[PDB]
């Protein structure tokens, strides 16, 4: 079974430098050639390098050339790429690919991925902030209500509404980066019969602080 | 470098017919010598990488369904699905692999046709924690409308705001093939405490006029 | 070690 696990992705200052790792299985890793190929956040896919089999011949795209270099490692089964100089644009997951010598085919053996976050933010845990209904809107049928997740680096953060027993009727909208901080918003629908009586509490995890939030929905 | 173009980017099917998606070098992708195209077609769907689909334009990978097929040559090329089942709502990528630098299109990417809905608009004054600590943002929601394209705008006192919003779409819901939108109109204290009202207004091909939500202090 | 076919 070809296996080709990535490792090495994180948070890095601009600037800096990282070295990612793949290794690979169930094949002679000598006798192809391998790329590296990224993703990034608009799910935009780059070619970022290539070295053939015996590792006597890499190639770079623009972006990347002479910023980053592709090695291997035939012993020891392993491929690398050391990043330096890294600039915000080359957040992306990094997909380690086989490139098919033999078969001519194009990429038919992908990787995992591992992902690196170039951003000079800081840890910031956020502020959750519960959105109660207003005006004599709130009897009808349904009520809706909602968190607000404001201002957090990094990511992720786990929302729910009273801890997961609340999934139907949920909208949990993405991430936007707004300068370093994200911001995050969900709703949750419930009949006029379930709230105020019953009661909702939104729960936001955000792990990369120990930040773990309730915020109840109250009128 | 040769650059690849796919178009459409958004394609709205219903399952059983026949879709078609076209990709597009800049430079020949003909490979005189082994005879053939050095373009592969691929499919990713939320999470994976990507897959080989196609490859030599036309040579449908093993384990790939008969539906699928590889057409064109030069600079044109074309997939077509031709009974899209429900699980080929995915993204489709051509590339190219005959000079290095290889090059990907942006993607088209299939969305499921259904009838169309209003946005359920519904608008939140700023919490009192937030309005503690000298931030003022007003939430409104536009949940559950198809088709994809809604329009938002915040007034304050009758007037367009403009800047200071930030809005996040999502995808086409599974259940129920809608999609979403969420508006937020930051603001400071000073300024939310110097406006008597706040509206929400949006446009959508269901509604003739903008839906209009709006709240008073 | 050959080069790479895209190449």
């Amino acid at each position: 079974e070809v296996q080709l696990v990535e490792s090495g992705g994180d948070l890095v200052k601009p600037g800096g430098s990282l070295k990612l790792s793949c290794a690979a299985s169930g094949f002679s890793f000598s006798s192809y050639g391998m790329s590296w190929v990224r993703q990034t956040p608009d799910k935009r896919l780059e070619w970022v390098a290539t070295i053939s089999n015996g590792g006597g011949y890499t190639y770079y795209p623009d972006s990347v050339k002479g910023r980053f270099t592709i090695s291997r490692d035939n012993a020891k089964n392993t491929l690398y790429l050391q990043m330096s100089s890294l600039k915000s644009e080359d957040s992306a997951m990094y997909y380690c690919a086989r490139r098919e010598r033999y078969d001519e085919n194009g990429f038919a053996y992908w990787g995992q991925g591992t992902l690196v976050t170039v951003s000079a933010a800081k840890t910031t845990a956020p502020s959750v902030y519960p959105l109660a209904p207003v005006c004599g809107d709130t009897t009808g049928s349904s009520v809706t209500l909602g968190c607000l997740v404001k201002g957090y680096f990094p990511e992720p953060v786990t929302l729910t509404w009273n801890s997961g027993s609340l999934s139907s009727g949920v909208h949990t909208f993405p991430a936007v980066l707004q300068s370093d901080l994200y911001t995050l918003s969900s709703s949750v629908t419930v009949t006029s019969s379930t709230w105020p009586s019953q009661s909702i509490t939104c729960n936001v995890a955000h792990p990369a602080s120990s930040t773990k939030v309730d915020k109840k929905i109250e009128p | 470098d040769i650059v690849m173009t796919q178009s459409p980017s958004s394609l709205t099917v219903t399952a059983g017919e026949k879709v078609t998606m076209s990709c597009t070098s800049s430079q020949s992708l003909f490979n005189s010598g082994k005879q053939k195209n050095y373009l592969t077609w691929y499919q990713q769907k939320p999470g994976q990488p990507p897959k080989v689909l196609i490859y030599w334009a036309s040579t449908r990978e093993s384990g790939v369904p008969d539906r699928f097929t590889g057409s064109g040559s030069g600079t044109d090329f074309t997939l077509t699905i031709s009974s899209v089942q429900a699980e080929d709502l995915a993204v489709y990528y051509c590339q190219n692999d005959y000079s290095n630098p290889l090059t990907f299109g942006g993607g088209t990417k299939l969305e499921l046709k259904r009838a169309d809905a209003a946005p359920t608009v519904s608008i939140f004054p700023p919490s009192s924690e937030q309005l503690t600590s000298g931030g003022a943002s007003v939430v409104c929601f536009l949940n559950n409308f198809y088709p994809k394209d809604i329009n938002v705008k915040w007034k304050i006192d009758g007037s367009e705001r403009q800047n200071g919003v930030l809005n996040s779409w999502t995808d086409q819901d599974s259940k129920d093939s809608t999609y979403s939108m969420s508006s937020t109109l930051t603001l400071t204290k000073d300024e939310y405490e110097r406006h008597n009202s706040y509206t929400c207004e949006a446009t959508h091909k269901t509604s003739t006029s903008p839906i209009v939500k709006s709240f008073n202090r | 070690d050959v080069p790479d076919y895209a190449s």
